[PDB]
């Protein structure tokens, strides 16, 4: 399958920035009749993707100038010359050339602010839980900025990989950060059978990672 | 080959 | 005044045949150059192009799915409609409907998207929630953990609504839905002031409040 490669797939910007989305294919987008499929979309949360520019560099019908496309062959860009905040949300690029029909990973253009570190906060399971075999430990990662994040789980200095389900928030519309939340769901019996429990998060605002942590036994 | 005249 | 309108079984179960018509309108099928196609997302997951169908009968489809894919139309209807026999978790997706014609002159992209019709496939029965209230070990961050529900969606507050700002409440995740809030207040509120996490699971017509007791 043709593999179209989107770089970046975030890109952090202020509204009024310039912005330049680049999507690589692995092999030519030329149709045997010469043309070059090559489409770009935007999906703006919550709605259908919306067609932007179609064959390299076609602008559909109503899309405003300050977006262009360039490139030929396997090398394409999208440009945006002044990002407002409409344009915000998740860019695609298309090639309708080659069967599969394929599209870009998606390219996330999402707002710049100031670092901030996580604000970390670990729970034990509830008595509630426990009364039913079940043993489920809560880490939440709150309002940090950029949006890379490491989260490991330690239970008496082991490394937990197994069992763990994370959820993210989308960008908050008004502070610009994102958030966290992270499960560790265990066996009432093996939560039993350990006592320490560490929620560690390596974050770029921090050299060390921030830990949280508890012992059962002090519950 | 998908289809475009 | 081009439409494109999806329909679908909203739930289905893995092994099961999904069936999904495209209803559209201000164009025809039958017009020389003409095709409409689904293209599909898993939600939070990116686009992935599914089949396509012209004017003359002739079909394209995404070769990973060849064996579970049969696109069809009836032209005279305003109609096209995919069918995906032994659907999976996997299948879990938004499937759209899109116009795509062969021809420069009737469109060579997709301009037209429907607005979606999603698809979750699960083997799981209405299952109701367990509602779990997070306890800590200037501000203080309370949580609320609502494990094990099928289908969405819940409704979680603090305080009846009551409690609003610095609440972040996560989005569920997976055979069954897992969500989770947390909310943080000034240091004095509590344990002081009550805090109840509100949780409404309409499915299995489910309402818990849950206090949370300092320990």
């Amino acid at each position: 399958d043709v593999l179209m490669t989107q770089t970046p797939l975030s890109l952090p910007v202020s509204l009024g920035d310039q912005a330049s989305i680049s999507c690589r294919s692995s092999q030519s987008i030329v149709h045997s009749n010469g043309n070059t499929y090559l489409e770009w979309y935007l999906q703006k949360p919550g709605q259908s993707p919306k067609l932007l520019i179609y064959k390299v560099s076609n602008r559909f019908s109503g899309v405003p100038d300050r977006f262009s496309g360039s490139g030929s062959g396997t090398d394409f860009t999208l440009k945006i010359s002044r990002v407002e905040a409409e344009d915000l949300g998740v860019y695609y690029c298309f090639q309708g050339s080659h069967v599969p029909l394929t599209f870009g990973a998606g390219t996330k253009l999402e707002l710049k602010r100031a670092d901030a570190a996580p604000t970390v906060s670990i729970f034990p399971p509830s008595s509630e839980q426990l009364t039913s075999g079940g043993a489920s430990v809560v880490c939440f990662l709150n309002n940090f900025y950029p949006k890379d994040i490491n989260v490991k789980w330690k239970i008496d200095g082991s490394e937990r990989q197994n069992g763990v389900l994370n959820s993210w928030t989308d960008q908050d519309s008004k502070d610009s950060t994102y958030s966290m939340s992270s499960t560790l769901t265990l066996t009432k019996d093996e939560y039993e059978r350990h006592n320490s429990y560490t929620c560690e998060a390596t974050h770029k605002t921090s050299t060390s990672p921030i830990v949280k942590s508890f012992n059962r036994n002090e519950c | 080959q998908f289809r475009h005249d | 005044a081009v439409t494109l309108k999806e329909s679908g079984p909203g739930i289905l179960k893995p092994s099961q045949t999904l069936s999904l018509t495209c209803s559209f309108s201000g164009f025809s099928l039958s017009t020389s150059g003409m095709g409409v196609g689904w293209i599909r997302q898993p939600s939070g997951k990116g686009l992935e192009w599914l089949a396509h169908i012209w004017w003359d009968d002739d079909r394209s489809y995404n070769p990973s799915l060849k064996s579970q894919l049969t696109i069809s139309k009836d032209a005279a209807r305003n109609q096209v409609f995919l069918r995906i026999t032994s659907v999976d978790t996997a299948d879990t997706a938004t499937y759209y409907c899109v116009r795509r014609a062969h021809t420069t002159v009737l469109g060579d992209w997709f301009a037209y998207w429907g607005q979606g019709t999603l698809v979750t496939v699960s083997a799981a029965k209405t299952t109701a929630p367990s509602v779990y209230p997070l306890a800590p070990v200037s501000s203080v961050t309370l949580g609320c953990l609502v494990k094990g529900y099928f289908p969405e969606p819940v409704t979680l507050t603090w305080n009846s609504g009551s409690l609003s700002s610095g609440v972040h409440t996560f989005p569920a995740v997976l055979d069954l839905y897992t969500l989770s809030s947390s909310v943080t207040v000034t240091s004095s509120t509590w344990p002081s002031q009550s805090i109840t996490c509100n949780v409404a699971h309409p499915a299995s017509s489910t309402k818990v409040d849950k206090k949370i007791e300092p320990r």
